[PDB]
């Protein structure tokens, strides 16, 4: 999971 | 927004398509190339293609569960841009190029046509 | 193999599958949670969830139209993961992520479920 | 497009  | 993202979330439903197209799960057309048929899910193909968007969104050929290409179209050609379409990756070999990109051309699948022409570009 | 692979293709094939789901194209299910309905593709949430897979896989359910959710199920919770599934992009919020969490268990997401019990974990 |  990322920060877009 | 202030969503995260999963990185890997298009690639695992790509991949999850392409076991449904496998296993015949839920395709709900028939893609015909001469003497050869393909079965397909109507939803990728048109995630795919600029024709197979419009025939799909056209009001009477959206209900056709088959679907007849031109005749000059080479199964084998369609074949490995079917294959491209459910995994990303393109099987373009110095005896395929010509009928790949012919039928990528048919098809309106444009990333697929720039690299074609650039592998092409090269060869000469 | 000698193949090669379009980074983007499996992003730009999940976008569109979302433009047709925002113009209701080729949806061919409703999804009921209590008084709410989510129309989709079969075929993307089979890819996306262990419990849409079993359903559609079932040979009687798969020719349902509509499929009713158990009604403890929040149809908040419910949308915000039908729309991780058609764009990689998770609404995690506070005031949401149990509701959300609870739903991802109930549709068997288990990255969804993963990364809920982490933030739920760092917030004790 | 890369060598995947
Ligand atoms: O080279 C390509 C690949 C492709 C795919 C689509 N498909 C869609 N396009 C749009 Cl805007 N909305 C929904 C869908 Br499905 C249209 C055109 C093209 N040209
Ligand atoms: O957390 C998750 C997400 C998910 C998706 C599917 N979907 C499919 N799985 C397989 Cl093996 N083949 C085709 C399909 Br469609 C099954 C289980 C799970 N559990
Ligand atoms: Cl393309
Ligand atoms: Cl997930």
């Amino acid at each position: 999971w990322v920060i877009p | 927004d202030s969503c995260i993202q999963f990185t890997r979330h298009a690639s695992d439903v790509l991949l999850n398509l392409n076991r449904l197209r496998s296993r015949d799960i839920l395709t709900d057309v028939v893609i015909v190339v001469s003497r050869e048929q393909f079965r397909a899910h109507k939803t990728v193909l048109m995630a795919c293609s600029g024709l197979f968007y419009s025939i799909f969104t056209d009001q009477l050929k959206c209900n056709l569960s088959v679907i007849n290409l031109d005749p000059e179209i080479n199964p084998e050609g369609f074949c490995i841009l079917l294959d491209f379409m459910y995994t990303s990756r393109l099987n373009l070999r110095e005896g395929n190029i010509m009928a790949v990109m012919a039928t990528a051309m048919y098809l309106q699948m444009e990333h697929v046509v720039d690299t074609c022409r650039k592998f092409i570009k090269a060869s000469e």
